């Protein structure tokens, strides 16, 4: 079982740009493979034999190198080349897989479309309430939110990939609690500390 | 276009040959687009045996497949890691024809260094770390067979480097009886042989470099010994501890260092052994045969058959391989004539009074290799057709009547065709001809009864249409007249040679013991690249010490290595100049190994007839290279033997004569052979000496140089050298 | 002409046993290998073996010698792998893909197996309001992940923070859909929610409040 | 006739140099026909101290002497071996002045691995086998302070390889106390370090190659730990157990791996160490006392003085020498003030709040070093004269008054003599000058007082004969602004330098940290041969990295060893391009060692400027060199701290890029310094990488590649290889 080691984890290179890539063994290789997975789905054959191209595979691609460091050169880059490439190697029993080259994409910033919304009529029902704050549109992937309830600082967040066609990331935190202290409060706070302003950003509600 | 460096370095032009596998006496193996076929050669039909699909199932990591002798097991090889010349470890798994699975139980183990089927039959013997095991059946435990195995230091049914490299030219020191009864294997104790060390430096990530180390007898130093053992594999069982039977050594073989150099199984009851003393010219083969009721093998001294040589050593490299008929009772092996010629001398199990035997062949000729012994027939290939020591030919003769001495191969294609090797079926019935050259390779099928050519193999016809934009080479095999002796040539001459120009002269040379430089064989290589587009004649000439004709020649450079083969290089240049068509202002030399020896030698001469040369990977002095093959030639380096002529024979010695000539000096880092100590001693006396001179070491390469990018850097390196001396 | 289709995601207790499909179609079946693969969530992935379908031929990854057992109907151009007597370490993305004499150049849609012994539980789908537009529709309370949301049956803009969280063993996915000032407020929008599992298929559309 | 390249090697012209002990105030010790004879600066006179037939007792054996301070006895060296840069082994036999005769009782051992006379009064103390021996009078029998030595293993009283290379410069870890009461030591030891192992092929009648092994810790290894120990040597007595009593290194170096870096004894009483953490940008000179009822040492906190950079590390290449006054109550250091600039500064021996130090120097130039301290005055040398970073003067500044500042060498003769090297004698009241260039190096002997020249010590007279018919180059020391900041460059120019025509040049390089390649001294060395008789103007060039300018320069390359000192050599090639007298297809470069990466870097680096050079014994890439030095520079090769920057700034990864140039690779296989792995592996991915270049080693040779003969090939190989690519030959 030779490991494979991924060179980097994530490169995030702008389109148009070069974009080399390269899987490192702790022993010698004969033949090189690679695959493109994007989160979701399954992963996709792209460049067999070090560097031969697939049945369908486009043409900016190329690969290359020998012994315990070969290599793959994506050209000009487009939005859809934003995916997760994986190296493959077989000239040694059992195949096995280098962890990851994630190809990410450099582009324009940008800032979030900051929404709110209070608990539904049917989730207070549910003897419980949940606030839900939105943040739909932006590169900068870093973030720091805080949640006050009339003025005093069960929370969570989630996130999305890098889109194929526009290259952009977003966010929703989520904060549940019952609904008789959720009726002992009035106001509720969602701000952010996001790449645009050092002083935080202003969006809430009020019953 | 010519035949450029850029074409012999990414190997544009394909000689293809073919290898079959003979299975049975009419039916061969062949691979096809990775699928191995069966073909049967009474018919003309063929038959899938293993679809790619099952090689697929471990992806591209297979490297061999060893199919059974009962054909219901196909041993799969993959993990291939490179050791020595011949040496490696891998890993098995086991595949079941009959029911098309692998057996997942009682599995080979990883890092095996040596593995084989039996004979008849599907049993197993391996070694793995040192130690031999065996299986009677796939999906059975292994019996270990010896528990003394040890990393360099005991080895169990493998050789170690020296017995690797210089004696056997196997990894394998294990052989399985006629029906498996029996499983023999040799032990070898490297304890006290001292060990060569030298630096590896790896990937570019590891920061400390690691030492290798090997034991490796150099000249005079302590050699491994060996013992011999035979153990009963029917009946191995966990319950009985088992016991190998050993064998003791002819006594007047044990009364000093020596070798063990053949094993042949004559029956289920019998066995030679082919001994070997240090100093190499007396070797005893011993026919020795089992007793059933007190468990031990008997050597008698009536079934020990002496050879000997006053002049040099006995055999070509080794004491040739005994060839036994089916009763066991005679054997055939090659053997100097009263003249120095190599001919099938015919033996009985019992040694005659002052060791004589009869010779079925004769003349100033010599059989190259014995093939096949048949109850009615012996074939064998010899250089005899044309008196041309570098051909080739397969013969067909009969036991009862020594005249009945057919040629199966001269006519078949006599431009194309004059140097041959052959592959027959299990008993003789058909036989695959390999036609070398001087033409385009050319394989073929053939029934013994008449020689009826079956089919075509393989033409090399998608080679011809390939070649025929290139402007092609030519190769010239005569020989030259010295002190009433001929001497044999070869000239790779460039496209349509005007012998009324002159050219520029590469003389390629090896020239070690026994070697063969000038022969009929067809080579696409460096040479016709500086032929094809450098217009360079590229030259090797087969001086005193080469072999295939007669001791006379080949005994004599006895004790006197670096003397007349250097002496006779020099002169067969004379030669090529005396021929007219020599400029005589751009003559080379180079060579590699024994060629880099010769090279640096003929160079540090001072007899002005060469501008420059390249010597790769050369021995430098012989108390450098190991024992077994230095002492064969030069004995032992004492005052009481030939230390004089070893001191005297070194390249270092010759270090001011080179500041007259170009010198490139080359040589791999990880060189386990001729070990890079042996240039770094060269430099060193050439630095001493105020010469100038190039280098070029190769990080972590070894004797082969092999590795792709090596390979291409170090003839585009010694292009460039020969472009400068020469343009 | 070359199209790998697995059977659906799996739920399954620790101990238990459990064999997924990997239907083949427009080529000659008989002719190449199918070889499984693992994905656990974020890690790398790991080969777990092959078969051969024309003989029946198996291979397998040493670590899943007892986990995995591969079998082949030629009938149903249909590949099948048991993975026998799971536990925790065994929920993971699952693929079979072919090969073609060099590498794996086909890949099925993968399986999504998830082992615990937890009961499977219904998701409770809230529409959510506002007070460019930007609404909502939370789902909350479910085990399996495979949840799949969908907006007006069809009609793909704007959907994003649609990866969820595993909270106390019920899953808290979310999402939502952006339009004009003049698309919705006065017209109709459904959050169309699916979950095979507890066969649920829910409707919420978002109203004005 | 030309200066030939045969000139060169046989030493045909030997720049000669003068050489004394200063063995008292007013008396110095000089060779005179292999007799030692003694001077009195007081007179005129001489007397023979000590004659040649006494050398000869020993045949032509004799490799150095020594003198015992009281001038009592010789110590006369004998069957030296040498090891590494510094350290070697001999034999030793001690002379008696007065008896005239050899002290033949209790003999120094075989192999010595090192030796010295204390400070005062003729004691001895030396190492054999990794053990300290004391020995009170030559007569006597050693006493054992040490019974824990171990060849590569356990050293007492020398340094391991490492600190012998990169920390003290010398083989010697033992400090006699002034008196003689105190023997000091350092203690080391190996046991985690890792081995280098290399092949030594020796004379070729070993049949088998030999392994030899260092433990040499390369970058982020397991390194050499450290102890400290005083013994007393008044209390030595084969009666009683020989105890040393131990120093522990500050806390604040303490809490992880850290190194001793220098050690001075300030009285019969007191001591300054000074100690530095493997990140070396932080370093702590500990005043110690002693404590004479407990039999300790103590180092309080307070006679802490620490030193660190924001900017890089400390010291030039370590933390500079203290200078105490006789009492022992304050001492001069040079360090960076505020501006970057290295000055001499005083301190107490108490520490103050924010430890502030009084600066006696300010200016935009540096102190190279303090020469002598007496009571009232302060020698020292620096580059402010001329503000020639590559100048070297001799300066005198009062202590009570800081403007008191007289240039001691400035006008002696300015055409002449600019680069200043001084000896002063033990109460500096006279003083040897060594002048070294430009012109003919001059060395003459002077009154402190007056500055009066009392005699010509070495004028080289003989040397300025003989070079009478030789065509001379010149040499130009000169700078160019890059970025509004002055760099300095020399040239070697061929003899009568034309403008108007252009020559072929050659990059002469070394560039490494704190390095400087441009300066106002005399050689004749390769470069002169080149210039001289093959007409190749040889030129070097000081850019970021370089040392003597300040610490905005120095350090400007921190964390970054591969970077700028590259680009900066590119383009002053670029800018001797624009002079308009250098033929720009015939742009050469070539170094050692840190040189020969910088070449093979230069040459990697794809800029079109340079058409071939020559790489010797170069770093390939700093994972392979020693950590002491690499760590200094760069960070610990750790995604924590700069191991991207390890990864980028290889020789190796540039590979591709050598197809546009003729590269020449030469390196020797002894080499225990730079190991030949590094241009093993440069080899190798140029193989990898398809590209042709032409490689030499040289079998047993060590990072000198000094053996006579080794010597001579190296320089004519390398010397053909420019022939070929300037096409001269």
């Amino acid at each position: 079982q030779i490991v494979l080691s991924q060179s980097p984890a994530i490169l995030s290179a702008s389109p148009g740009e070069k974009v080399t890539m390269t899987c490192r063994a702790s022993s010698s290789v004969n033949n090189m493979h690679w695959y493109q997975q994007k989160p979701g789905s399954s992963p996709k054959p792209w460049l067999h034999g070090t560097s031969n191209l697939a049945s369908g595979v486009p043409v900016r691609f190329s690969g290359s190198g020998s012994g315990t460091s070969f290599s793959l050169t994506i050209s000009r880059v487009e939005a859809e080349d934003a995916a997760t490439y994986f190296c493959q190697q077989w000239s040694n029993h059992p195949p096995t897989f280098g962890g990851g080259t994630k190809l990410e994409i450099d582009r324009a910033d940008a800032a979030p479309t900051v929404s709110i919304f209070p608990p539904s009529s049917e989730q207070l029902t549910s003897g419980g309430a949940s606030v839900v704050c939105f943040l739909n549109n932006f590169y900068p992937k870093d973030i720091n939110v805080k949640w006050k309830i009339d003025g005093s600082e069960g929370v969570l967040n989630s996130w999305t990939d890098q889109d194929s066609k526009d290259s952009t990331y977003s966010m929703s935190s989520t904060l549940t609690l019952t609904k008789d202290e959720y009726e002992r409060h009035n106001s509720y706070t969602c701000e952010a500390t996001h790449k645009t302003s050092t002083s935080p950003i202003v969006k809430s509600f009020n019953r | 276009r010519t035949y450029t460096l850029a074409d012999y370095l990414k190997n544009t032009f394909r000689v293809k040959s073919y290898s079959l596998r003979w299975v049975s006496d009419s039916e061969y193996l062949y691979k096809q687009e990775n699928n191995i076929l069966l073909f049967n050669a009474e018919h003309g039909n063929s038959s899938i045996f293993l679809e790619n699909s099952t090689f697929e199932i471990f992806g591209d990591s297979i490297s061999d497949y060893s199919v059974s002798p009962d054909r219901l097991f196909v041993l799969l090889e993959y993990n291939y890691v490179k050791q020595w010349r011949h040496s490696y470890t891998a890993s098995y798994s086991i595949y079941d024809l009959n029911k098309r699975q692998l057996i997942t139980e009682e599995k080979i183990p990883n890092n095996t260094q040596w593995i084989t089927w039996s004979q008849e039959g599907h049993k197993l013997a391996y070694v793995w770390k040192n130690d031999i095991y065996v299986k009677i059946e796939p999906h059975l435990p292994s019996h270990r067979i010896t528990s003394t195995g040890k990393e360099n230091v005991i080895f169990n049914g493998i050789n170690d480097w020296v017995y690797e490299e210089e004696i056997f030219g196997a990894y394998s020191a294990l052989w399985w009886s006629p029906n498996g009864t029996f499983l023999a294997y040799a032990q070898f104790n490297d304890t006290g042989v001292p060990l060569i060390e030298y630096s590896f430096y790896s990937d570019e990530s590891l920061q400390y470099p690691k030492t290798v180390w090997i034991p490796y007898p150099k000249a005079g130093a302590v050699n491994p010994t060996v013992k011999f053992f035979i153990v009963n594999t029917d009946s191995l069982s966990s319950t009985t501890t088992t016991i190998p039977m050993q064998i003791t050594a002819p006594a007047s073989v044990t009364t000093g260092d020596h070798y063990l150099c053949d094993v042949a199984w004559v029956s289920e009851d019998r066995i030679s052994l082919q001994w070997l003393r240090r100093i190499q010219n007396y070797s005893v083969m011993a026919i020795c045969d089992y007793d059933k009721t007190t468990l031990v093998w008997n050597c008698p001294t009536t079934q020990e058959h002496i050879e000997t040589s006053a002049t040099g050593w006995c055999g070509r490299f080794r004491p040739a391989e005994p060839h036994f008929t089916s009763d066991g009772s005679s054997f055939y092996k090659i053997v100097s004539d009263k003249d120095g010629y190599k001919h099938i001398c015919q033996f009985q199990k019992d040694r005659k009074p002052e060791q004589v035997c009869t010779f079925i062949t004769k003349g100033a000729w010599e059989v190259i290799s014995i093939e096949a012994l048949t109850s009615d027939y012996l074939y064998y290939i010899s250089n005899e057709y044309k008196e041309m020591p570098g051909g080739r030919n397969l013969y067909k003769i009969q036991l009862t009547d020594h005249t009945n001495k057919k040629c199966l191969s001269c006519d078949l294609n006599p431009e194309r065709c004059q140097y041959y090797s052959v592959s027959l079926s299990k008993e003789a019935k058909y036989y695959q001809l390999g036609c070398r050259g001087p033409g385009l390779p050319l394989y073929t099928l053939h029934r013994s009864t008449d020689q009826k050519e079956l089919r075509v193999l393989e033409d090399n016809s998608a080679l011809d249409k390939m070649l025929q934009d290139v402007q092609m080479p030519s190769k010239k095999l005569d020989f030259i007249v010295l002190n009433e002796t001929r001497f044999w040539y070869q000239m790779i001459l460039p496209p349509h040679f005007d012998k009324s120009k002159k050219y520029p002269l590469l003389i390629d040379v090896y020239a070690g013991p026994c070697s063969q430089k000038a022969d009929a064989a067809f080579r696409l290589n460096w040479a016709t690249y500086l032929a094809s587009t450098e217009n360079i004649i590229v030259a090797s000439f087969d001086g005193r010490g080469s072999g295939y004709q007669g001791d006379k020649i080949m005994h004599a450079i006895n004790k006197r290595l670096g003397t007349l083969e250097v002496e006779d290089q020099i002169e067969a240049a004379r030669q090529f100049l005396k021929m007219g068509f020599v400029d005589s202002k751009r003559v080379a030399i180079w060579g590699w190994s024994y060629g880099g020896y010769v090279t640096s030698m003929v160079l540090g001469s001072g007899s002005g007839v060469f501008k420059c040369g390249i010597a790769v990977a050369p021995v430098s002095r012989w108390e450098y290279y190991d024992s077994v093959y230095t002492e064969r030639y030069m004995g032992l380096p004492t005052p009481e033997d030939n230390l004089d002529h070893y001191r005297n024979s070194t390249v270092m010695s010759r270090a001011e004569n080179f500041k007259q000539v170009e010198y490139l000096l080359i040589h791999g880092t990880a060189d386990d052979n001729v070990h890079f100590q042996q240039s770094a001693q060269i430099s060193k006396a050439l630095v001493d000496a105020g010469v100038d001179f190039q280098a070029m070491w190769y990080t972590d390469e070894d004797h082969g140089i092999a590795s792709s990018t090596a390979h291409q850097h170090i003839y585009s390196h010694m292009s460039h050298f020969l472009q400068q001396c020469f343009s | 002409e070359f199209q790998l289709q697995q059977s659906g995601p799996e739920l399954v207790k620790p101990g238990a046993s459990v064999k997924i499909s990997c239907k083949a179609s427009g080529y000659s079946f008989t002719d190449y290998n199918i070889n499984w693969m693992k994905q656990s969530n974020g890690k790398s992935l790991e080969w777990i073996g092959v078969v051969i379908p024309k003989y029946g031929t198996t291979n397998y990854n040493q670590k899943f010698q007892g986990k995995a057992t591969l079998t082949v109907d030629q009938s149903s151009s249909t590949a099948y792998i048991q993975l026998n007597s799971l536990t925790s370490e065994d929920s993971a993305v699952y693929y079979c893909t072919r090969f073609r004499d060099v590498f794996f150049d086909v890949w099925g849609t993968g399986t999504t197996v998830t082992v615990s012994s937890a009961k499977t539980t219904a998701p409770s789908v809230y529409p959510l309001a506002p007070v460019s537009v930007t609404l909502g529709c939370l789902v909350k309370g479910y085990f399996p992940e495979p949840v799949t949301l969908t907006w007006n049956s069809g009609s793909s803009s704007g959907v994003h923070t649609f990866p969820a969280l595993l909270q106390s063993g019920l899953y808290t996915l979310s999402s939502s859909v952006t339009v004009t000032s003049n698309t919705w407020p006065s017209q109709t929008i459904t959050c169309n929610v699916a979950h095979p599992a507890s066969s649920t298929k829910v409707d919420k559309k978002i109203v004005p409040r």
